[PDB]
């Protein structure tokens, strides 16, 4: 069986503005298989009611998923994206960085 | 609108 | 200019956690416009475009009708796939399938797909010809002589060449508020140090529709793709799509670096620098 490991990239919507709201996505892409879980973390707590796309797939049949939350950035608030995958000993956090 | 004819492998 | 429509299918087995999952999703270029998915509370097909909900309660019905009779026909071909790898019923396993059609500006058929993949392998596709089969190998070489016995891809390319063109027409047409405006990426160069001795340059392409497009930097006029991390293009959530690409620039060389973007919406390619 055949095993692709996600691509991970955490960002947001808009360039963001502290105090100004916007949207934190996680996009995982590139897996196989499909079974993937991914939170969302505010200073390293799971975010609530986080939403999901349904999932596709690219030319090369590897899946891809975007989970999102509103979120209001400010200076010190710390965000990241955790994900878990057959691929990964561990589960891998992606911090969120407004640069990227 | 979608294919409507099925196909079994 | 040139266009598609897309159907993308996937059914995951879960042994002892019930039946197959089966999600599938439409899409017209770049724009999700129906799903389907098996696990939600009532399955339907339901919109996911604006230009797609003045279709009639017999569209939303006949649809529904198909994405239930597909997710039954691949729940059937699991079990069968399990036979011709001579697997074990243990393990959940994976059926993808993508079929639609590509066409020109003009409205004509430039390509027809459809095709499969089980586990993540390509499995069986139909050829570019609309008549003739690429199986990967000798379980799919099965499928394939029963394929050719029925003749699948006679009934394949009608559809292809009918149903599916004339489907895109008409929701480009609905559609011609979104589906056919391009939106450029907002451009911009940022800086980002390292050490003493270099630093990342950084060139962003933002807001863009639809997602192609294409971001390079040069170094005195020389492609850096060797050199170049280059994310992969990602979705807003607006719509629009992102994407950056950057270079690591020693110390005081920043204005021999260009960024360079291609993007259908742009009238001509843009040539950018870091701006201090």
């Amino acid at each position: 069986m055949i095993q692709r490991t996600p691509k991970i990239q955490v960002y947001s919507r808009h360039p963001a503005e502290n105090g100004k709201s916007n949207f934190l996505n996680c996009y995982v892409s590139g897996f196989h298989p499909s079974d993937i879980e991914v939170d969302l973390l505010k200073n390293g707590e799971r975010i609530e009611k986080v939403e999901h796309s349904d999932l596709s797939f690219s030319k090369d049949w590897s899946f891809y998923l975007l989970y999102y939350t509103e979120f209001t950035p400010t200076e010190k608030d710390e965000y990241a994206c955790r994900v878990n995958h057959v691929t990964l000993s561990q589960p891998k956090i992606v911090k969120w960085d407004r640069d990227m | 609108g979608r294919l409507n004819q099925p196909i079994k492998v | 200019g040139s266009h598609s429509m897309r159907y993308f299918h996937t059914s995951v087995s879960r042994p002892g956690r019930g039946e197959p999952r089966f999600i599938t999703v439409g899409y017209v270029d770049d724009t999700l416009f129906v799903r389907f998915d098996s696990d939600a509370a009532s399955p339907r097909e339901e919109p996911r475009a604006p230009w797609i909900e003045q279709e009639g309660p017999e569209y939303w019905d006949r649809e529904t009708q198909i994405c239930k009779a597909k997710a039954q026909t691949d729940r059937e071909d699991l079990r069968t796939l399990l036979r011709y790898y001579n697997q074990s019923e243990a393990g959940s396993h994976t059926l993808q399938n993508m079929y639609g059609c590509d066409v020109g500006p003009d409205g004509r058929l430039l390509r027809g797909y459809h095709q499969d993949a089980y586990d993540g392998k390509d499995y069986i596709a139909l050829n570019e010809d609309l008549s003739s089969w690429t199986a990967a190998d000798t379980a799919a070489q099965i499928t394939q002589r029963k394929w050719e016995a029925a003749r699948v891809a006679e009934q394949l390319r009608a559809y292809l060449e009918g149903e599916c063109v004339e489907w895109l027409r008409r929701y480009l047409e609905n559609g011609k508020e979104t589906l056919q405006r391009a939106d450029p990426p907002k451009t911009h160069v940022t800086h980002h140090p390292i050490s003493d001795h270099e630093a990342t340059l950084r060139c962003w392409a933002l807001g863009f529709y639809p997602a192609e497009i294409t971001l390079t930097w040069q170094r005195d006029g020389e492609d850096q793709t060797q050199d170049t991390e280059l994310v992969e293009t990602r979705p807003a959530g607006d719509r629009t799509f992102q994407k950056w690409a950057a270079v690591v620039v020693p110390s005081g060389e920043e204005q021999r670096y260009t960024c360079h973007v291609q993007h259908e919406g742009l009238p001509k390619p843009l040539t950018l620098r870091w701006e201090p």
